[PDB]
């Protein structure tokens, strides 16, 4: 079939028409073989541009559509769809991109601008004439979710997800659910306890009858496709069998080594046999191994005789349609702002830190007291974003919730102790939710907290008290300002967790600047990521609070619910294909792909190459590989591209 | 090791000495000083780079084109020098619009910098390439004393262009001064500045003063029984400095003040006359005397 | 009271063009990051003890106020890099200082001390110049007598002079070739 | 009288969104370039940047995700690999290596990738056009 | 060309049909056993270096066969006596430049099994000889075909 | 819209189309619900299908009986800016695409029905209560702007170069009453130098507002960069208590704003604004309290970047549901942490705005979060 090509110049209003000149490209378009029909319009995908594509499609008997205006990244479906709503298949639609590429960074060379939007247009139209008609590949979907991390973010989506009747798997790290929230006294802006939200959740989500929880427990592999997964999940040994263990602690008691407690970031101190903390769920012990002397004392007290030295990792392989990733994030380690001095002061401490140490289950029973002598601080200061907005330390973000936190603990030590002077070192302060404002006004006006505009220079330790110094310029007063305090806490920011690198690549996802998970789309698709039924939600997304938390929780239950509830999802077919005819199976396709789509196989006699499409994901490095020919991208044949390139020199 | 000697203006012109006592202690050490005919002012950033930036580029790719035509790097023992020929030669690796005019201009003198010339600080040369082993090694007289030491501000910063480590806490001079048997004692405020760069010294007197004072109290009372730094700059500062110091506010001190080289001459057996410790401002016989 | 007649909008530009090519565009465009913190206040040791405050000059430069070009405050400046270590938005301060300063020298706004200083170099070709005690003192400690420099060599200092001819730096000072002394 | 004729190859998911972001923030560069869009770099092969010089290219530019982030996690390391050996080879056939650019640009790169684009039009433009089509056409 | 290939060719052409060449690369003709697992280079040798195996694919054994960009036809009689295919013969109908697209697949292949750490300069340095390890019989009909 | 800038409706507009012609969602366009009734799972709705007094099925859109119209009414998508007809249609892509008579301004004269061809007009339209039976029931009526003429010193409503934001993003959107032009006003001219002035209306007890309306640091920054990128010789200042960029990529649009677009920022919440009556200049007056002085600088336009309050109509919403409502006078959650998108009233729920002042990916992860609860 010979092509019959329509070709659209966009005007953009004036984004694109301002600089090029549309008419002039029109006209050139129609210099171009095949080219049936070239307007030019204001707004190609308003209404009126749509409807003259599908009205010219049927008019004029068009089987290729050329837009030049804007990124496929931003319309490519919106053409796709108006171009199959008049018959015409959507792979035989081609975009050329003449404003972000063109006319917005040639705003002063517009001769050369209109000449490049001829010469994009003339790329467009060469690779529109190989097009082919494609199919979309229909696969069926596991009723079955997966949810990676069980703290406040990941325990809403299993929650939900449970409720709506889908069989969810939730896989928890470390022996118990809760995540850092549980490490949190109390939350903001209600000052509620971090227990009173979280631990009817705990409870919930650990007898849910629709959600299997893994506690102490990591995915290894996930392998396949949207609605097809197949994931290997490594159930870590604890050495006590959970249905016969009580959780009543009577082995702590007897337990002789010492293990530093990572939940109380190494302030407090546990036993090798230990339960992370009392409103822990499940209600379970966990044996160490890497400081376990295997002594035998704890299995003497233990009366069901739970303790199992010889127990061994199990692997389980489950299939899942949908994953959630929501693994949180972890506080900053201030070390490197070294004019601070943490880690070599002992009276520096992390806000992280200050929570284990306000905690009324924490290390110190509740209270705030000083590294070095165990006595209680009445000058407290508080220095904010630590670790954020900081390019020397390469986080150039917010990190959202260290204004906030900080006037909640001030607030909580103003409570425990009203003698205590507490000064906030900050630049801006972040009060941006609801009640968040408010609780800020009520930190000043109610519990005396003051709030100083200077970012520290540097703290000065006294070697001799352990005092802090706290050099800062009060930038509303123009003066230098040397206080001196008791604590000297660090408002630390957010980065991503420590697994997170493993994570990433078991999952296929992409990172933001900041090293957080990346969003399908920043406005309209938050929770989503580019790879199809792949989900996020929570702090391993972007540093945010407890109710963004939960609420993203909610979120990625009903976009992860969607594949499920359709129980059939379409994958594109911008795959790999080999032409038997000419494969003598030389085996170079096979390593190349990741996901191992191309294999080899015994067909008529001989061995040829095959893809398994649904395994291909579109990549195209096989095929730009093979040394026959014979393997294809459909959509970026080599063909088509050398069209394309051609296309820029001269027609056809 | 063959480096071009950079003298500068105060060593070779003043404090005759430290010339004398590097000549020594880098031949000692192996290293092949060329004398770099023909070289001026780095220039004093201070000054020149306060005044019109394009005259202290312009005139310090001049004078990095003197080692070039010479086929070696160059090598200084003050920090000023240090800062502005080897900023000036990154400026000029990184920037070519910097060079381009640059170029333009010693085109007119039959010049032209190729971007060929390295820039070390005898200290980083001496830790980095010879080894700190080196110096105990050559040490004739062990130097058991106290020493301020004082790293300047040209030395280390700006770390992301040096890279010598950290400009918080350093160790490099430490473990150089160390070395000869005497001992870094921790002082106050140890990284700040003498208070005599960017032409402080010579416009705002008082307040360059201030700076020095606080920095000899705080090594005063750290215990130490002289001062060490690796800047003729710091050394006028820190030697004139207290005299008037005395003649302003009426604090005397009568802190001994030693280049590094006169140190490390001083402990490779150099004899104190050759180190012209007479034209020093304050006496060095009561560190002599302890020595 | 500030009013729009008394500042110059067009100060932090004009800042940024005396930096191109030399410190850099990229260097002193990036005072526009500031963020006005104070870390870099309360790193100047020169701050502690004057009224001079870093993060002031720079607003004062962002504001657009004229009198910051004509103030002894930004001649306090040791250039010690402190703030520029410390800097949280990347502000190459010391070298915005110093780009000031050029500013400031072109008004006219140079210290008797400092034009001497520069006078020295476009007439010895050195800051520091050897005097008679300079021969003596070499001798005696077993140096050449006259250092390899520019000052005993007519090639450099002509070499000197045709560069700051052509730099403008004399007519910046204010330099008479023929009376050979500073006018002013 | 002669302005540079510069081929481009992006992939869509980093390099084409960093072009985007160029874009979108007005970040202005030389018009010599005309971009290409593949899914991934790693379909990007000898035989098309060849072909962009038997047709005319003075400049061949190629960007993919940063090492370690591509979309479809190693088709990157597939095009480093081919870039490598593609240098040496226009060398060979008396083309400047420098004729050849590839970069590593991410979505959120818009000033890395005005940056790279006028820093590879300064390189050919200093190098003047390639005179390939004008030998081929005798 | 095979004598049979010439005789076929032209007898279609007598008879008024279209002449049709095989298809298909050199591996399907040649006698040599290929892994399953995939074809994967650990190193590059000249013809010179070692002593090849004579039943594995001299591709996977390190040496530059050009069976893989080569059209099928000559029976493959250069692997069969225990040399690489020159790839005398040309590419097939898909491809254009033969010696792009070998370089191509060696490229991809070569530390496949250690992809992200191989070091990629180490295949550039071990050919010393580029245009003539690819280009033998086709450096005219490439889309580079002179030296600048 | 912030941070990436994009095109609000070209990134809209396709939901605007997936959702008018979805095969399980019923859109009922010009629609109110009137009574709800019931408990959850078991609630009996009725809605009221306002009359267009067009002919649905008839209209083509193409909108030629506006103009013989003599009555103009301020159109409120154009924020008071614009003047539409009694017949009208919101904005060049609006979903469903048809026209619309506005009885409370219409004069009856049946001008508009001569010129019309296909007769849609017709007054004797009667709305359609239609009753629907439904299980759960989702809140979303969005916010309003604050309305500035309350702060007297700033002279909103008096002065006419002082204009709101949601006022500027009309004046700046391409499908504008000024065509995309930022212009005065008094006078018709695009202004040299513009003035923000941030809190209008939020962090505020003296108009009864003490909470942050979350959005006005970003956007303010963000009609910044346009109005640069469209005019760069324009001076503009943003007066501010504190810049608020705490998500995704914020901290940087500041960064960005300053560093590549050349935004100032005072730190200084104005006192008042002062016209020249003779110029229709206005000045702000204000301390810099980082410098501790007193600014009085000039500018041709002042931007109030105004706050958000709850809809117009969320008092009816309220009753109709048995909804309670927040300090902040938006629709109260069941819980803040507990249960964002849950409302104490079994089977009621909500999403965006209406539950308190946020942005687009707050507001659609609301939406999702909502469909998940619901
Ligand atoms: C000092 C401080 C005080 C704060 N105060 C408040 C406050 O008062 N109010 C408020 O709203 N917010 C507060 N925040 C923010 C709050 O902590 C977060 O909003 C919240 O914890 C985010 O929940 P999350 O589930 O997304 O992440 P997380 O709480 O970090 O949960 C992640 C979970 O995933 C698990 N996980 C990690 N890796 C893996 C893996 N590879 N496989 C399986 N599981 C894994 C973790 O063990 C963890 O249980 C504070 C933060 C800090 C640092
Ligand atoms: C000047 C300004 C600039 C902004 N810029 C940005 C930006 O750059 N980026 C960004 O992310 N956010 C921005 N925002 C915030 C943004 O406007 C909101 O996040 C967004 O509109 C929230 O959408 P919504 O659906 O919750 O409410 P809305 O957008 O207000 O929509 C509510 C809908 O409900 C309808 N409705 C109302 N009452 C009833 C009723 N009784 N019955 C039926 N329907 C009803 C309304 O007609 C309306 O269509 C800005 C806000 C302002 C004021
Ligand atoms: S198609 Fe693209 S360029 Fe054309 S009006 Fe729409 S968004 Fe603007
Ligand atoms: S292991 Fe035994 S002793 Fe320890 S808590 Fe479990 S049941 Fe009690
Ligand atoms: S056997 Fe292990 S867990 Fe039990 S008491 Fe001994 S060290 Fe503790
Ligand atoms: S929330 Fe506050 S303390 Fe935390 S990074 Fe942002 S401004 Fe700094
Ligand atoms: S690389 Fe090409 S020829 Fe070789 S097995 Fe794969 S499809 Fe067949
Ligand atoms: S094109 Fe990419 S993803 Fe698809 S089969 Fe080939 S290597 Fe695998
Ligand atoms: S440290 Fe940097 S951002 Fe902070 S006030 Fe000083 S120059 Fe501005
Ligand atoms: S460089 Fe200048 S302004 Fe900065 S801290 Fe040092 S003396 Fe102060
Ligand atoms: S030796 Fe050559 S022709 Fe034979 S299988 Fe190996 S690559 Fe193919
Ligand atoms: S070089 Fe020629 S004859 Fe030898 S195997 Fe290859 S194609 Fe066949
Ligand atoms: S009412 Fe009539 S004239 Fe107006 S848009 Fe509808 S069809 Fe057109
Ligand atoms: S009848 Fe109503 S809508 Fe029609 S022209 Fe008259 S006032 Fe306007
Ligand atoms: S977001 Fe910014 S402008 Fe808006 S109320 Fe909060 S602080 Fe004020
Ligand atoms: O005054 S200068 O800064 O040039 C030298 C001090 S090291
Ligand atoms: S997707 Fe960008 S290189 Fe693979
Ligand atoms: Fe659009």
């Amino acid at each position: 079939e010979e092509p019959r090509i329509g070709v659209y110049v966009c005007h953009c209003g004036v984004n694109i028409g301002g600089t090029v000149d549309c008419p002039d490209v029109t006209e050139f378009a129609k210099t171009l073989k095949n080219v049936v029909v070239a307007r030019d319009y204001k707004y190609m995908c308003a209404d009126p541009g749509q409807e003259m594509i599908k009205k010219d499609i049927k008019e004029h008997n068009l089987n290729r559509v050329v837009v030049a205006a804007c990124s496929p990244r931003l319309h490519e479906p919106t053409f796709r769809r108006c171009v199959a709503e008049a018959g015409l298949n959507p792979f035989l639609f081609e975009f050329a991109n003449i404003r972000e590429h063109c006319s917005w960074v040639h705003m002063h060379e517009k001769e050369k601008a209109t000449e490049k939007a001829k010469d994009l247009v003339r790329m467009a139209v060469a690779k529109a004439r190989l097009l082919e008609p494609l199919e979309f590949i229909k696969v069926g979907v596991t009723q079955r979710a997966l949810v990676i991390g069980g703290g406040v973010a990941g325990i809403q989506t299993a929650l939900d997800l449970g409720d709506m009747g889908f069989e969810t798997i939730l896989v928890e790290k470390t022996p118990s659910v809760g995540g850092r929230m549980a490490q949190l006294d109390k939350t903001f802006p209600t000052n509620d306890c971090s227990i009173c939200i979280l631990a009817p959740k705990m409870v919930d989500v650990a007898k849910h009858p629709n959600v299997k929880l893994y506690a102490y427990s990591e995915v290894v592999d996930v392998q396949g496709y949207v609605g097809n997964f197949k994931v290997k999940i490594m159930k870590k040994a604890r050495y006590i069998d959970e249905t016969k263990c009580t959780g009543c602690g009577q082995c702590s008691e007897v337990c002789p080594i010492d293990v530093p407690n990572e939940f109380d970031m190494g302030i407090g101190m546990r036993k090798a046999i230990y339960k992370p903390f009392p409103q822990a769920v499940p209600a379970k012990y966990t044996i160490d191994k890497e400081h376990c002397i295997e002594c035998g004392l704890c299995a003497k007290v233990c009366g069901p005789n739970a303790i199992d030295f010889d127990q061994e990792p199990e692997i389980i392989e489950a299939e899942v349609g949908t994953i959630i990733c929501a693994i949180g994030y972890d506080a900053f380690d201030p070390t490197v702002r070294e004019e601070y001095g943490y880690g070599v002061y002992d009276n520096v401490v992390t806000a992280l830190e200050l929570e284990r140490m306000i905690n009324a289950s924490g290390p110190t029973g509740g209270k705030v007291i000083r590294l070095s002598d165990g006595q209680k601080p009445k000058r407290i200061a508080f220095i904010q974003c630590v670790g954020s907005r900081d390019a020397k330390v390469g986080n150039k973000y917010c990190s959202n919730v260290c204004c906030m936190y900080a006037m909640k603990n001030s607030q909580l030590i103003k409570e425990k102790s009203p003698d205590t002077e507490i000064d906030i070192y900050y630049m801006d302060i972040r009060a941006f939710s609801k009640g968040y404002e408010e609780f800020y006004e009520r930190s000043a006006k109610q519990y005396g907290i003051k709030f100083m505009r200077g970012r520290p220079s540097q703290v000065i330790e006294d070697p001799e008290t352990g005092n802090l110094v706290v050099r800062a310029e009060d930038t509303l007063l123009g003066e230098i300002l040397e206080k001196e305090y008791d604590l000297v806490v660090l408002s630390v920011g957010m980065v991503p967790t420590k697994s997170a690198d493993e994570v990433q690549k078991i999952l296929g996802i992409s990172r933001t600047p900041d090293q957080f998970f990346m969003e399908a789309h920043p406005k309209l698709r938050p929770v989503d990521t580019a790879t199809d039924g792949v989900y996020l939600a929570g702090a391993c997304q972007g540093p945010k609070d407890i109710p963004a938390s939960v609420a993203q929780g909610s979120a990625a239950a009903s976009r992860a619910a969607i594949p499920l509830a359709k129980g059939e999802v379409e994958v594109e077919p911008i795959i790999a294909s080999v032409d038997a005819e000419i494969c003598g199976g030389c085996g170079v396709c096979v390593k190349q792909c990741p996901y191992g789509a191309p294999r080899l196989v015994e067909k008529d006699g001989k061995v040829v190459a095959e893809v398994i499409s649904a395994l291909c994901k579109g990549c195209g490095t096989c095929p730009a590989g093979c040394p026959s020919g014979a393997l294809e991208q459909d959509h970026f044949k080599t063909i088509q591209l050398f069209k394309q390139i051609e296309g820029m020199f001269r027609d056809t | 090791m063959k480096y071009a000697f950079f003298l500068g203006c105060i060593m070779p012109n003043r404090y005759a000495g430290v010339e004398a006592a590097t000549r020594t202690v880098m031949e000692k050490l192996g290293v092949e000083l060329v004398d770099m005919t023909g070289a001026s002012c780095c220039p004093a950033p201070g000054v020149f780079g306060s005044f019109d930036q394009k005259t202290w580029l312009t005139l310090a790719a001049r004078n990095l084109c003197i080692a070039e035509e010479m086929g070696v790097d160059i090598v200084t023992v003050c920090n000023g020098c240090y800062g502005s020929l080897f900023e000036a030669a990154h400026l000029l690796h990184d920037n070519k619009e910097a060079l381009n005019f640059v170029n333009e201009k010693l085109d007119k003198v039959g010049k032209e910098y190729k971007g060929n010339v390295k820039v070390r600080h005898f200290a980083e040369l001496i830790y980095n390439d010879i080894g700190v082993d080196k110096i105990a090694e050559k040490v004739e007289r062990p130097l058991n004393i106290n020493v301020g030491v004082h790293y300047g501000c040209h030395f280390l910063k700006p770390t992301d262009v040096k890279h010598l480590g950290s400009a918080e806490r350093p160790v490099m001079l430490d473990e150089i001064v160390e070395a000869t048997g005497a001992k870094s004692v921790p002082y106050a405020d140890k990284m700040m500045c003498c208070g005599a760069g960017g032409g402080v010294r010579a416009r705002e007197l008082e307040l360059s003063l201030d700076m020095t004072n606080e920095k000899i109290e705080n090594m005063i009372k750290a215990g130490a029984d002289c001062t060490v730094n690796v800047c003729p700059f710091c050394h006028l500062q820190f030697d004139r400095g207290q005299i008037e110091i005395k003649e302003k506010f009426g604090k005397e001190y009568n802190f001994p003040v030693l280049h590094l080289s006169q140190l490390l001459g001083l402990a490779m057996g150099m004899d104190p006359k050759d180190l012209a410790l007479s034209v020093h401002q304050i006496s060095v016989d009561p560190l002599l005397k302890k020595i | 009271m500030i009013y729009s007649s008394d500042l110059n909008k067009n100060l932090a530009s004009q800042i940024i063009e005396a930096g191109t090519p030399i410190p850099g565009d990229d260097v002193v465009s990036s005072l526009k990051a500031c963020y006005q913190c104070g870390t870099c206040t309360g790193s100047c040791p020169s701050g502690r003890r004057t009224s001079y405050r870093t993060r002031k000059v720079i607003r004062k430069a962002l504001l657009g106020m004229d009198d910051v070009l004509d103030s002894d405050d930004i001649w306090k400046c040791t250039t010690c890099y402190t703030c520029y270590e410390r800097c949280p938005r990347d502000v190459k301060v010391t070298e915005i200082i110093k780009t000031i300063r050029n500013l400031a020298a072109q008004k006219g706004n140079m210290a008797k001390a400092h034009k001497m200083t520069a006078m020295y170099v476009l007439k010895y070709g050195h800051a520091v110049p050897a005097n008679k005690n300079t021969a003596e003192l070499r001798k005696s400690i077993g140096l050449s007598e006259k250092a390899p420099i520019a000052q005993f060599s007519e090639k450099d200092l002509n070499e000197m002079n045709t560069l700051i001819k052509e730099l403008g730096f004399d007519e910046l000072i204010g330099f008479d070739w023929e009376k050979g002394a500073l006018k002013e | 009288e002669w302005e540079p004729k510069i081929i481009g190859f992006c992939c869509n998911w980093c390099t084409y969104g960093g072009a985007d972001t160029a874009g979108v923030g007005r970040m202005q560069y030389p018009p010599s370039i005309r971009i290409i869009r593949v899914m991934c770099s790693g379909r990007i092969e000898p035989s098309l940047i060849l072909k962009a010089f038997k047709e005319g290219a003075d400049g061949v530019f190629v960007g993919g995700c940063h090492l370690g982030d591509c979309h479809y996690d190693s088709g990157n390391y597939k095009w480093q690999r081919r870039v490598m050996m593609l240098y040496e080879l226009l060398e060979e056939l008396g083309i400047e290596k420098e004729r050849l650019n590839h970069e590593w640009i991410s979505a959120s790169e818009g000033e890395k990738f005005q940056n790279t684009m006028k820093d590879f039009y300064n390189k050919i433009e200093a190098l003047g056009p390639c005179k390939l089509k004008e030998e081929l056409d005798k | 060309p095979n004598p049979e290939m010439i005789a076929e060719v032209v007898k279609a052409l007598l008879e008024g049909k279209e002449p049709e060449l095989p298809k298909k690369n050199l591996c399907e003709e040649c006698a040599r056993k290929k892994s399953e697992e995939g074809v994967a280079i650990e190193t590059i040798k000249r013809n010179y270096e070692g002593n090849p195996d004579p039943e594995k694919c001299l591709l996977e054994q390190g040496y530059i066969c050009l069976g893989i960009a080569t059209r099928e036809g000559c029976g493959a009689p250069c692997p069969s006596s225990g040399v690489p295919c020159s790839g005398c013969s040309g590419p097939t109908d898909a491809v254009v430049d033969q010696g792009a697209k070998m370089i191509s697949a060696l490229c991809s292949d070569f530390g496949i099994d250690n992809d992200r750490d191989v070091d990629p300069m180490i295949l550039p340095k071990s050919i010393k000889d580029k245009i003539g390890s690819f280009y033998k019989f086709t450096l005219p009909s490439a889309f580079v075909p002179i030296r600048l």
